[PDB]
C-alpha cells in the first residue's frame, strides 16, 4: 500500500523472475550445449555427484556402459581414466592410446568407431 | 523477448565462446 | 507497516543472493565442462552467436581452422555441415563419413586420428 | 557449505547429468 512497500514489491518481482529467467536460460542452454556435443561427438558427458567426469556412448551396446574420467590437477587439465564395467572390456584402446600415445581424443575416436562398426542396419 | 531475458542471455553466451 | 517492510527488505537480499550464487556457481561449471570436453574429445564447441557449433581440433595444423554445424531444429538433433575454409580440406572424410556412412562421430573421430597422427615433433 | 550455494550447486548439477 505504501510507496517504500510497493517499490520493495516491485524489487522482490524484478529479483524473482531474474533469477527464474536465469535457471530457465541457463537449462535450455546447456541441455542444447550438452545435447551438441552428444550428435557430434557421440557421447552422452555427465559431471557426477563426486565432481567426475561419465561418458557413455550414442552408440553403446548396453545403456549402463560408461567411462569415468577424473580431473587429475586444477591447472589446466589432465584426466586419469578411472575403473568401470565398460572400461574392462576396451584394455587394447586404453594400452595404444591412453598408455602410449598419451591421447584422450584419439582413444575415444577409436573406441567410436570401433563401437559404430558393430551397430546393425536391420 | 522480455528485459531479465535479455540481462539472463548477456551473462550465460558470454561463457559459451572462449 | 514497517513489517512489510523488515519482511520484503529480507525477500529482496535473499533473492539477490541466490542469484549471486547462481551466476558464479553456473559460470564455474561451465567452464570446469567446456575445457573436460576439449580435454576428453579434443574438439573446443562454442554456441556461435548465430547458434551454431563451431568445432576446433586441439590437433588443428592452423589457427582459424574448425568445422560449423548448424542444427536444422529444436526438435531432434540431425545437424548440418556448413561450408568453412577447412572443410574444403576434408572432401573424402565427408563422402565417406557424412553422405554415405551418415555419422557425424564418425566423422570427427576419423579426422582426429589423421590429425593427431600428422602432428609429429619434426 | 551455505544455503543458497547449496541450493544452487543442487539445481545446476542436476542440469549435467541428464539424458539427452
Amino acid at each position: 500500500s505504501s510507496k517504500e512497500v510497493a517499490e520493495l514489491k516491485k524489487q522482490v518481482e524484478s529479483a524473482e523472475l531474474k533469477n527464474q529467467r536465469l535457471k530457465e536460460v541457463f537449462q535450455t542452454k546447456i541441455q542444447e550445449f550438452r545435447k551438441a556435443c552428444y550428435t557430434l561427438t557421440g557421447y552422452q558427458i555427465d559431471i557426477t555427484t563426486e565432481n567426475q567426469y561419465r561418458l557413455t556412448s550414442l552408440y553403446a551396446e548396453h545403456p549402463g556402459d560408461c567411462l569415468i574420467f577424473k580431473a587429475t590437477s586444477p591447472s589446466g587439465s589432465k584426466m586419469q581414466l578411472l575403473e568401470t564395467e565398460f572400461s574392462h572390456t576396451v584394455g587394447e584402446l586404453i594400452e595404444v592410446h591412453l598408455r602410449r600415445q598419451d591421447s584422450i581424443p584419439a582413444f575415444l575416436s577409436s573406441l567410436t568407431l570401433e563401437l559404430f562398426s558393430r551397430q546393425t542396419v536391420a | 523477448p522480455t528485459v531479465h531475458t535479455k540481462e539472463a542471455l548477456g551473462f550465460i553466451m558470454n561463457m559459451f565462446q572462449a
